[PDB]
């Protein structure tokens, strides 16, 4: 369950 | 979505806290080394992490983030390892040496200069970027989330440190504890074993302390006097003495023509048949 850097 | 995002196909390293895994990105076909970290000072390191570049220092890609996790995209290093590819190599010199320590000092100079200390630096970490002769060697593993088990917490809870007050005089990472270590690297990259290598682990400990380094024969009778001094002033027992990389760096051997150019070969890869534990 990830937020994408950048 | 760190599954939708890359196939997982081996364990490469595994730490306390952080382990490293040989991924292909879905989407593109691409390999790299998936670097997950267990849950302000590790962001500020990404952050800086983020920031920096060097060409003997794994490229950062992406990161993504869980509620658990950091998930650091990186270079993937397909080179081998240093003293595999010496092994490999049928001819081999001081000069050689003195030009993949070069790149380490570089590396490592410039992790210093942007306030991230390598910690436990190995012969394993230093990995060729490309099978290629002419090959960068490239740093992998590096900085607060090293993968290493130190300390009677570090498997059980992932937690490091957990050592008898006794024991550590100070903490036992620093800029000049990596500078040992390179010390340490160099002098087996030109002969085949560490030094003191047959002293019992209690007497090493005394003569680390003394700081009297040997070179003996008929191993070190054709390495140049420059490079024992190299080695001597990383190996030096006072920190506040010890060359730092940007010292060492300036030295001769590294920076000028004191390096030598014949064939060690022979010796030194006898040595790392006879000394290293995988051979
Ligand atoms: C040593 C255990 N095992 C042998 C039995 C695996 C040998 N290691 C590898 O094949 C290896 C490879 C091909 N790449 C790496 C490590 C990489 C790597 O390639 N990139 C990278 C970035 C950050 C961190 Cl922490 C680590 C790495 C490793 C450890
Ligand atoms: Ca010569």
């Amino acid at each position: 369950g990830v937020s994408k850097f950048a | 979505n760190i599954r939708k995002t890359f196939i997982f196909m081996e364990v490469l390293g595994s730490g306390a806290f952080s382990e490293v895994f040989l991924v292909k990105q879905r989407l593109t076909g691409k390999l790299f080394a998936l670097k997950c970290i267990k849950k302000s000072s590790l962001e500020n390191e990404i952050a800086v992490l983020k920031k920096i570049k060097h060409e003997n220092i794994v490229t950062l890609e992406d990161i993504y983030e869980s509620t658990t996790h950091y998930y650091l995209v990186m270079q993937l290093v397909s080179g081998g390892e240093l003293f595999d590819r010496i092994l490999e190599r049928g001819v081999y010199t001081e000069k050689d040496a003195s030009l993949v320590i070069q790149q380490v000092l570089s590396a490592v100079k410039y992790l210093h200069e942007n306030g991230i200390v390598h910690r436990d630096l190995k012969p394993e970490n230093l990995l060729y970027l490309t099978p290629e002769e002419n090959s960068k060697i490239m740093i992998t593993d590096f900085g607060l989330s090293k993968m290493e088990q130190n300390g009677i917490m570090s498997t059980a809870c992932g937690t490091p440190g957990y050592v008898a007050p006794e024991v550590l005089a100070q903490k036992p990472y620093s800029k000049a504890v990596d500078c040992w270590s390179i010390g340490v690297i160099t002098y087996i990259l030109l002969c085949g074993y560490p030094p003191f290598y047959e002293e019992t682990e209690s007497k090493l400990f005394e003569k680390i302390k003394e700081g009297y380094y040997e070179f003996e024969s008929p191993f070190w009778d054709d390495i140049s006097e420059s490079a024992k001094d190299f080695i001597c002033h990383l190996l030096e027992k006072d920190p506040n003495e010890r060359y730092t990389c940007e010292k060492a760096l300036s030295h001769p051997w590294i920076d000028g023509n004191t390096a030598l150019h014949r064939d060690i070969y022979p010796s030194v890869s006898l040595q790392i048949q006879k000394n290293f534990a995988k051979s």
